[PDB]
């Protein structure tokens, strides 16, 4: 029998639960945050 | 600036209303004979409520009284 690791080394980068788990939870705040930064600075662009 | 403070933040409003409005007097007051003693007092000169030529000058019903005696009389009908 054989095993054929068709991993790409996923098995060496460490802790990686939270490593990816942080890489997601980073792509939300500077998309969110850029979602109501952008919002209002819009909204800024109507009152004055 | 109040824009972003209306729609992101609350009003921190220090009048805050009673639960119910409880009523405390129905009084009543009279407007002086004329207007010239408070006239005297205040050192408000001003020749709408004493004169008539003034009055009727601006229109008004007549020598109206002071607005400002007024104030104060329901402020005393107050403190009380």
């Amino acid at each position: 029998p054989v095993m054929a690791d068709l991993n790409g080394g996923l098995q060496f980068v460490p802790e990686l639960k939270e490593f990816t788990a942080k890489l997601r939870k980073e792509l939300v705040e500077t998309s969110e945050v850029r979602k109501a930064v952008s919002i209002e600075t819009a909204l800024e662009h109507k009152v004055v | 600036v109040v824009d972003f403070l209306k729609r992101n933040g609350s009003t921190l409003e220090q009048k805050v209303n009673l639960e119910n409005p409880i009523p405390i007097a129905v009084l009543d007051s009279y407007t002086p004979s004329t207007n010239e003693p408070y006239a005297r007092v205040s050192g408000d000169l001003n020749p709408i409520h004493v004169s008539r030529h003034f009055a009727s000058y601006a229109n008004l019903p007549g020598t109206i009284t002071h607005g400002m005696f007024s104030s104060a009389s329901v402020r005393a009908l107050i403190e009380n």
